[PDB]
């Protein structure tokens, strides 16, 4: 019975099975028939035989083998998927390549077996999805994540059947994408990814010289470059943005060149596809510094031809043109300013007034803190309605407004240099420690109002909170001292208020410095070039293609003749390094 | 360039073909013996226009325990090919009341091709002498195409196993109408 | 403020503003305002924004300087 043959199977002794082919063949069974398939996943024979092995050997699997093309029903046999949710695609193959077991999987590819076969079990995803392992739920993706170069080499050169590296799995992810995703920053492990993605892109160079495995995408439009810098795996992206190859024949594959040395100085090229502004392609520099989520973001922009860009772009825009934006923000302040203010001049500028408020509500409602910057365009459109109304409340509106625009100043300064550290740091603390601290601290204050008016014995509220602020200030007098019917727990209790609310307030000071900014303290030259660099990318985003096209940063170059005989003209950005050391 | 698999499921009532229909599809050999209940675990390569295809094609039987099983087939299902007998008018009806309801539960929003097999079997005299023993007669073309724009079907066709008629055009549309991503999403979230 | 209250109308209201900052001045501006209620809590909320800057300051020198 089932239970019977899963045992032998599992011992992986041979001479059990005998007489097994005389019993199917009387019954007309087949090894794929539901009574022997486990039914909770469809599990068959042969992957329990996979699963148990004796030093990396088990006899059943050719006598296995040999029944089911007796019977024949091996197609099927070696084809059967798992239909368990938790299992489900899986196939013998799957098996035999964890296991490491290059002549079974020899074996298993001389018969018959799918070798495209894919696993889309809930197990198989990554751990986003709950699942524990991903590799690209292909046989070739599989060899290539688990370290075993001779099982690709194998797939890739066997004579039977061929798996083809372009393969696109259901995500639409290939082999690299796979490779990108399960690598990490430890350097065991981005090595051993290294040689394994460039011995897969040399292979499928030869194999396919026409096509160039890279470009391929997935069907969320990712390359392998691209999708290595949004996720974080630091390794394989700089490894791929410096790759150099030494063999004449996949020389165009490689990106960084060296055009000319003179000695202890050397200039070499570097490749700009798919790493600048102005392209109509998604940029990697954009996508690394627009919706990254990486927590190693800042290590990711010490790449040598990362970096450099960001100069190379700053001559142009960054120290000459942030003057214009600031001054723009300073001539639309001053045009709000003449609001509480030639009549007709006077109400031209006016007029003014509000068309400026609605352009930067335009440009913001486009560019969707700019949440703040929001609110100021929300709270300029009231102010119409109501002067055509006649209304007398559109001057508060104005008020905040007009506040909010100055404030709005210290974003201007965050940009440059000098301010960019202080712009940041109060920002930080107006957000971490001082939101929550004034939220605090309102309602403590409520509540001692209140215990206040019970010592006294809403009106009778509102004059004594009024009064209690400008205690606070010092001016007032101690009005409500006076009409209390017990001032004597009140005096001490007033004082104890004060201390409380301005202890409480001094304590945030100290935790701002250390608990907040004790982080902001060591990575504020990161995140300020962070903050430079998103401001930069912004100033290029605005101006259209003609004005980019006329700033697109490095040299045409045409690194050299190509297979079709045109040179190859990469758009490329020269580095200079020296160095002393070597010849 | 590089093959793009897709996911083919016959769903249909029993002896209307399903099994013959795939089995002349992959390899145009009748078999005239033995007809193994289900035909699975196969992979066929077609091209229709410049693209290279791998159908996958299953099967699904509800004569003994299989209808237990049967659900675990649609999960990542691309194309299906809702079948019926056209000698056989009791196979139509069930398709709205029963058939349908269970496609659109496990897997909606996928393409359905409605197709009548056995074209041969409406002018046998035997079959036309066997249905006019209750006043009825074979499903009319008519009653078909009425029936595919009654349930949203994407093509409407007809096989004949035993001739070989057709066979290779109705799953060339098969694979089209997989090869379309569907249209984005309708009343999604927010 | 000015416009609250609706160059000398602004000069009388900017020393007394200092006044205020050092606290010794009543709140002569108070008095004479349109909309108080809106000016209020912007007084208060000005001074609180002067000074958390300038309090900033000090956390910002003895690390970032
Ligand atoms: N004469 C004739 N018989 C057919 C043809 N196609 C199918 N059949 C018969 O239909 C019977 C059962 O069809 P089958 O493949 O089992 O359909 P299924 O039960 O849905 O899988 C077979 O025994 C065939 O003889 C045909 O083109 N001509
Ligand atoms: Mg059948």
């Amino acid at each position: 019975n089932r239970p019977i043959l899963f045992d032998i199977v599992s011992r992986g002794s041979t001479a059990d099975l005998d007489g097994l082919l005389p019993f199917l063949l009387t019954h007309k069974k087949r090894l794929t028939d539901e009574e022997f398939r486990e039914p909770s996943t469809g599990k068959t024979c042969l992957p329990k035989a996979l699963l148990n092995l004796s030093n990396g050997r088990n006899d059943t699997i050719p006598v296995l083998l040999d029944i089911a093309e007796r019977t024949g029903n091996m197609r099927e046999f070696i084809n059967s998927p798992f239909r368990d949710i938790y299992y489900r695609g899986q196939t013998a193959l799957h098996i035999a390549i964890e296991r490491r077991c290059k002549h079974y999987v020899e074996l298993l590819v001389a018969q018959g077996a799918d070798v495209h076969a894919q696993a889309r079990g809930r197990f198989f995803q990554p751990k986003d999805e709950g699942g524990y392992f991903y590799f690209g739920e292909l046989p070739l993706s599989l060899a290539a994540c688990t370290n075993q170069p001779h099982i690709v080499n194998y797939l890739t050169e066997n004579p039977h059947k061929k798996a083809d590296m372009r393969r696109q799995d259901s995500r639409g992810n290939t082999v690299l994408h796979a490779l990108v995703a399960i690598a990490d920053n430890t350097r065991e492990n981005t090595k051993f990814v290294t040689k394994m993605y460039d011995l897969l892109l040399l292979k499928c160079a030869r194999l396919f010289p026409d096509s160039n495995l890279e470009a391929v995408l997935n069907n969320d439009g990712l390359s392998p470059l691209m999708m290595a810098a949004k996720t974080g795996k630091i390794g394989i992206f700089q490894h791929i943005i410096r790759r150099e190859v030494t063999d004449e024949d996949t020389r165009h594959l490689s990106r960084k060149f060296k055009d000319w040395a003179y000695g202890p100085v050397y200039s070499s090229l570097y490749d700009l596809s798919s790493l600048d502004t102005c392209g109509e392609e998604a940029s990697v520099l954009e996508i690394l510094v627009y919706n990254s989520k990486i927590e190693n973001r800042h290590e990711m922009l010490a790449v040598e031809p990362i970096n450099e860009l960001l100069r190379d772009k700053w001559r142009k825009f960054g120290a000459v043109s942030f003057y214009i934006n600031v001054v723009s923000y300073l001539c639309a302040m001053v045009i709000f300013t003449l609001t509480a203010y030639v009549d007709y001049l006077r109400l031209a500028g006016e007029v003014i007034t509000l068309f400026t408020g609605v352009l930067f509500f335009f440009t913001n409602i486009k560019d969707l803190f700019q949440l703040l910057y929001f609110i100021y365009s929300v709270l300029v459109i009231v102010s119409a309605a109501l002067y055509l109304a006649g209304i007398e409340a559109y001057l508060a509106v104005m008020v905040f407004a007009l506040v909010l625009g100055w404030m709005n100043a210290l974003y201007f300064t965050r940009g440059l240099k000098l301010t960019g550290t202080y712009s940041i740091m109060i920002q930080k603390i107006l957000f971490k420690d001082l939101f929550r601290f004034l939220l605090v601290y309102l309602l403590f204050m409520i509540g001692y109002a209140s215990a206040l008016v019970s010592l006294l014995n809403s009106e009778t509220f509102s004059t004594f909170l009024l009064d209690l602020f400008k205690l606070t200030i010092g001016m007032g007098d101690l009005e409500m001292l006076s009409s209390t019917k017990y001032p004597v727990v009140f005096i001490i209790l007033l004082v104890t208020y004060i201390i409380l609310t301005f202890v409480l307030l001094l304590n945030m000071l100290i935790a701002l410095m250390g608990e907040t900014v004790g982080q902001v303290s060591k990575e504020s030259k990161h995140i300020w070039k962070l903050q430079w660099a998103t401001t930069i990318l912004d100033i290029e985003r605005s101006f259209p293609v003609f004005l980019r096209k006329a700033f697109r940063s490095g040299e045409m170059v045409t690194v050299g003749k190509s297979s079709d005989g045109t040179p190859d003209r990469r758009w490329c950005f020269r580095v200079d390094e020296v160095n002393w050391s070597h010849w | 360039m590089a093959a793009i698999r897709k996911k083919l499921v016959i769903v249909g009532d029993g002896a209307c073909g399903k099994t013959c229909l795939l089995i002349v599809f992959s390899k145009d050999q009748f078999p005239e013996v033995y007809v193994p209940t289900v035909f699975e675990n196969y992979v066929a390569d077609i091209e229709v226009d410049g693209k290279q295809v791998e159908l996958a094609l299953w099967d699904t039987a509800g004569q003994e325990d299989y209808d237990r099983l049967r659900p675990l087939s649609y999960p990542d299902t691309d194309v299906i090919l809702m079948c019926f007998s056209i000698d056989s008018p009791d196979s139509l009806e069930n398709i709205p009341e029963k058939w349908t309801p269970e496609v659109k539960h496990f897997c909606p929003n996928v393409p359905i091709i409605l197709v009548g097999n056995k074209k041969d079997l409406r002018n046998d005299e035997h079959t036309r002498r066997e249905l006019a023993k209750m006043k009825q007669e074979p499903v009319k073309p008519e009653e078909g195409r009425d029936m595919a724009n009654r349930i949203g079907a994407f093509g409407y066709m007809e096989c004949s196993a035993k001739t070989k008629d057709g066979v290779r055009e109705v799953f060339e549309m098969a694979t089209r109408a997989a090869l379309q991503a569907r249209r984005g999403k309708k009343k999604s979230g927010c």
